[PDB]
């Protein structure tokens, strides 16, 4: 029942929602909305209503937004406060929907879509005419079927029509069987020419219109054209058609050395997929050409192409089309495993902001923010204008380049906001300053306690420890609400099992699904129920089972987003609630905290070993650190350990029962020095790595900052079979090696880290041959200016193909893109890729 | 209560007691709703008392049938009700003597309400009329008067009598002793109280036939 909002904007004096109704049908209200801010006022006065300082503060209803907004500007120039939530599209979606708005998927109309182009140059450009637009596939997840938009013929092009029965070919290599499954939903409709179907995609708009729309690279390529177009052929006004609300507005958006212009269509959610991956999915690849991460995610390489990139057009449609098809599809088989949309839908409504905000974390932030407060009659305080000033970021250790074997490292679980509850920071939390010393003399707890009453950080800002803080208050509540999903998600998990195990020898019988909350273990008398229950309703419940443990899942990763993005506006200007004594105080503090724990690791290490001044921790990057446990492993001496296995129970016996335990009296002291609210900091064993026993390997390397590997046997409690090589930042994959090179770099680790330097030269040697007798093109460099004479030059003419697969030199085309990347590995392990002449040895003694 | 000349009738003086301050006031408003079909006597708050008039059931099927132009009858019995509960002072009461000079709680609807209010400035100038009433000081004394003789229901007789003071109060005993047996109004108004959508579709249930 209960509504829910799909888009809303502020155009004019007017909010411009756009909803599913008590019916559960979609509308389109308009509300000369009437906004109120507040302002300050005498406690003579005294209402309801204060600011989170606590100082008492009086609402004002205005007539119109435009009347609001002035009384800012006015203030402003005034000087004095004007306090209340300014984004009105928040404040009228909050006073909308006063309660937890739960959400219909299905009645949201996602539309997937892509552009087919052409040109004799190869890379279009938007902004401009020479619309020949060769195909338009659009999406509807209502009706669930693919809209084709073919062009037969036009100024450029002609013939060959697409070919249902004709998928693509067949027993070959050139069809790829592009409707692999269900064609109730491919709709080829295209009436043959385009200057009318190019229109009848917005009679087409009008009759689906969009909520939410992504693609690939449509926030910049397929809308911002798609616009730009039709605008030069049926006029400006009847380009806006493509919006709900007949407007739009453009918005330049200046690069490194170029710069685009993106389009956007009010009352509507453009949700770059491809944008919606590179920000929720926490990869980061080289190139995100989607001929890659398609073949990443769906695991495959497609559409095994054979033509001239840019002029293919001529070539088919069987086959062209064939990919205007596979393609917004495929962008939309990745969500189906990926549930980005999913995702981003769980925030919005949680939020109770524009759909398409999630890609703000300062606004998201500010909403819920704001809501919060709302409850409470509390108000929030005014956005002010801060200049943008550098401060201290994370502390990384400059480690020792070399090799180690055994390692173990210790992360620090949610740092940033961790330490803003430990020490409760928060505009209004500031109590007061003190005379700061030296970060360091913090650190080695030599400077004097900096405060007997006050909650303290190692820059010299101090806050009220008995007053809770409006941020970290927020921060505990949706991190209690992380707990809280999770635990649904691990009962339906839960229950799904008991239902599977129930699945062998269902009862016979014609029933049905019992009416049951997955989110809590089943009861007695429901784990009974289920058995005599018949087989056609399990299956039934099993999915319901799953439809929520999955719920849960993204309900709490949203959670999790939430909370790793905080800090991400508390240092923000924009930030209503940014402060630089705070930004700085965090940060500042989470410094003083590496440092601290490094201090007292090796302390302990070193006791523990029997030493002094040996420094155990190889290096730390903000909330982690490293440390080597080879002492420790000689302690009970290598030749003594039944396997590996063996070593990695001791190592995790070790640092689960002696470390962590004297990690915590480190942290809790610190808490006291800093006299801190509440003991927060948790650094917790991660990954125990080294090398297999009984193997010359090294175990495992450092070359830098945020450059290393790692034999990882374990990872926060779970053990593998078979070791895991973690890898941080060796340019490996890198987007100009070929996947042959790269995959030999990774290997030549793998080996050098398991099995040793013996191992790692016979491999160097391997490759060395496997690589001079490779493919044509694919080791070939590529780059190029604006053409070719008359791929780009050798494609081959069997002229100069004789001549150059003979003359071109491995040699170099080696030793500049794998010797050089190996070179620095090795040296920094202190090996050598191929067996060095030795020297000293004709010293023989 | 109110018992009845075993006629329909029947007579008793009673007194509103008032609160201090910073105290719940001497007047609490609760609303709920009252029907019985298929033995499903359904009775409960309704939250029509608070900014809600939705998540409350009965509303809500009010609205949604719209029932008061489709269904006048079934209207009337769903309806919400209210009831101005207020803490009294049972003066006289021949009927049943047992509750004079006790403390007790009486529901009173509208009517009764509605006359504190024409017990003020506010109801005729040129002359002026007189000034308030329901504190332990200076206030009236409700004759409750019914009257039901080939008419309909009870009647509306009652009228306070004279400002006057309330017997023995200057006296600390009869003071924070008297304070005591009221049941101070704000549990009527709460979370206190409450029972889900359920018991109102299994009441509701059965109407139809389905
Ligand atoms: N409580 C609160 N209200 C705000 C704030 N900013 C703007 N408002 C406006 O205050 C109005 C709500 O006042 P309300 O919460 O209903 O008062 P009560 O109903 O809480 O006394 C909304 O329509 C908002 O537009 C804020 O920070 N806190
Ligand atoms: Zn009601």
């Amino acid at each position: 029942m209960k509504e829910f909002y799909l888009t809303v904007e502020q155009i004019g004096d007017s909010i411009f929602e756009r909803y599913i109704d008590s019916n559960g049908r979609e509308r389109t209200r308009e509300v000369e909305y009437k906004p109120s801010l507040f302002a300050h006022c005498p406690e003579s006065q005294a209402t309801k209503y204060f600011d989170i300082y606590g100082k008492p503060c009086t609402r004002k209803l205005f007539a119109n937004m435009r009347d609001a907004s002035q009384w800012i500007k006015r203030m402003e120039d005034i000087g004095l406060e004007a306090l209340g939530m300014d984004d009105f599209k928040l404040a009228y979606l909050s006073d909308t929907y006063n309660y937890e708005i739960k959400y219909d998927h299905t009645k949201i109309r996602v539309a997937n879509f892509d552009i087919e182009v052409t040109s004799p140059d190869g890379f279009p450009e938007p902004s401009q005419a020479k619309h020949p637009i060769d195909a338009i596939t659009h999406y509807d997840s209502i009706d669930d079927r693919f809209y084709v938009f073919d062009l037969l013929n036009s100024p450029y092009g002609n013939v060959e029509e697409w070919s249902i029965e004709i998928a693509a070919k067949l027993q070959e290599q050139g069809g790829d069987e592009v409707p692999s499954e269900i064609i109730d939903k491919i709709i080829y409709m295209p009436f043959d020419n385009e200057k009318e179907l190019l229109m009848e995609y917005l009679n087409f708009w009008q009759q689906k219109t969009p909520v939410i729309l992504t693609g690939w690279n449509v926030e910049s390529f397929a809308i911002p054209y798609v616009y730009n177009r039709i605008k030069n052929i049926f006029g400006e006004s009847t380009a806006k058609r493509l919006s709900p609300h007949r407007k739009t507005r453009v918005k330049v958006i200046e690069n490194m050395y170029g710069s685009r212009e993106i389009i956007t269509l009010f009352g509507i959610s453009v949700l770059d997929y491809i944008d919606l991956y590179k920000k929720f999915s926490f990869t980061n690849q080289p190139s995100y050409s989607l001929d890659y991460i398609s073949e990443f995610e769906l695991n495959v390489g497609k559409l095994k192409y054979d033509g001239p990139i840019s002029k293919l057009r001529e070539s088919n449609h069987q086959r062209y089309i064939s990919y205007n098809i596979i393609a917004v599809y495929r962008v939309l088989q990745i969500d189906a495993k990926r549930q980005f949309i999913n995702l981003s839908l769980d925030m919005g409504y949680y939020a109770k902001i524009q759909i398409q905000s999630v890609f703000s974390p300062i606004k998201t932030w500010d909403a819920i923010i704001f809501n919060s407060l709302k409850e409470q009659n509390k108000v929030i305080p005014q956005g002010r204008s801060h200049p943008v000033q550098p401060y201290p970021g994370a502390f990384v250790k400059e480690p020792i380049p070399n090799r180690y074997k055994y390692v173990m490292s210790f992360d620090l679980t949610s740092l940033y906001p961790s330490i803003i509850r430990q020490v409760n920071i928060s505009p209004e939390t500031i109590a007061g300053t003190f005379k700061v010393a030296p970060l360091h003399d913090y650190i080695n707890a030599v400077a004097e306690r900096p405060s007997d009453v006050y909650s303290c950080s190692p820059n010299g800002m101090m806050y009220y420890k008995d007053r809770d803080g409006v941020v970290p208050t927020e921060i505990t509540k949706v991190f209690n609400q992380r707990k809280e999903h999770k635990g649904y998600m691990l009962a339906a998990q839960r229950n799904g099992e008991i239902i599977k195990e129930a699945l062998h020898n269902p009862n016979l019988s014609v029933d049905e699904p019992l009416d049951v909350d997955y989110r809590f273990d089943f009861s007695d008398e429901i784990k009974e129920k289920i058995k005599k229950l018949s087989a056609k309703s399990l299956n039934e419940m099993l999915f319901r089972a799953q439809r929520t443990e999955v719920a849960g899942m993204t309900a709490q990763i949203n959670r999790k987003l939430l909370i790793n993005s905080l800090y991400g506006a508390l240092g923000n200007v924009w930030f209503r609630y940014y402060d630089l004594r705070n930004a700085t105080a965090i940060t500042t503090f989470g410094q003083m905290a590496l440092q601290w724990i490094e201090r007292k690791v090796n302390e302990y290490l070193n006791e523990v070993c029997g030493t002094e001044g040996e420094a155990f921790v190889l290096y730390g990057d903000t909330d982690s650190i490293y440390v080597s446990a080879d002492k420790i492993i000689d302690k009970v001496g290598e030749s003594k350990f039944r396997d590996t296995n063996h070593w990695v129970d001791f190592l995790d016996k070790f640092a689960r029962e002696r470390m962590e335990p004297a990690i915590d009296r480190g942290f809790r002291e610190m808490c006291e020095y800093m006299n801190n609210k509440q003991h927060l900091m948790f650094m917790d064993r991660e990954a125990i790595a080294g090398p297999p026993l009984g193997s010359k390997g090294i175990g495992g390397f450092w070359t830098g900052k945020k450059r290393y590997a790692l034999n990882v046997w374990d990872m926060e409690g779970t053990r593998y079979a078979e070791p895991k090589l973690k890898i941080m930042g060796l340019e490996t994959q890198k987007s100009s090696t070929p996947k042959a090179v790269q995959k030999a770099l990774k290997e030549c680790i793998r080996r050098m880290l398991q099995e040793g330097e013996e191992s790692l030269q016979e491999y160097f040697k391997e490759f060395e041959k496997e690589f001079r007798q490779l493919n044509y093109i694919s080791i070939a460099s590529v780059s190029s200016a604006n053409n070719i004479a008359k791929p780009s030059g050798t494609e081959i003419t069997d002229l100069i193909k004789d001549d150059v697969l003979h003359w071109m030199d491995y040699t170099v085309l080696l030793e500049k893109t794998f010797i050089k990347p190996l070179e620095g590995f090795t040296s920094a392990a202190k090996l050598d890729y191929e067996k060095k002449a030795s020297l000293f040895d004709m010293f023989d003694f | 209560k109110l018992k009845l000349d075993a006629s329909g009738n029947g007579q008793a003086v009673i007194r509103f007691l008032p609160a201090k301050t910073d105290d719940a006031l001497p007047f609490a408003i609760l609303v709920n709703h009252g029907f019985k079909k298929n033995g499903k006597w359904y009775i409960e708050t309704c939250s029509s008392t608070h900014g809600d008039y939705d998540s409350c059931p009965v509303c809500q099927y009010i609205s949604k049938n719209d029932l008061y132009n489709t269904n006048k009858t079934e209207y009337s019995q769903l309806k919400r009700k209210t009831s101005y509960w207020a803490n009294i002072l049972v003066v006289k009461d021949p009927q049943a003597p047992d509750n004079e000079g006790k403390v007790f709680k009486y529901r009173f609807g509208k009517k009764i309400w509605d006359k504190i209010n024409a017990m003020i400035a506010v109801d005729t100038e040129m002359g002026e009329t007189p000034v308030d009433v329901t504190c332990p000081w200076e206030g009236a004394n409700f004759v409750l008067k019914v009257k039901q003789v080939s008419g309909f229901s009870n009647y509306d007789e009652s009228k306070f009598l004279n400002q006057s003071a309330i017997p023995n109060i200057d006296d600390e005993s009869f003071q924070k002793e008297l304070f005591e047996q009221m049941v101070d109004l704000s549990e009527m108004t709460s979370k206190d109280k409450f029972k889900s959508f359920e018991e109102l579709n299994t009441k509701f249930n059965q109407v139809l036939g389905t």
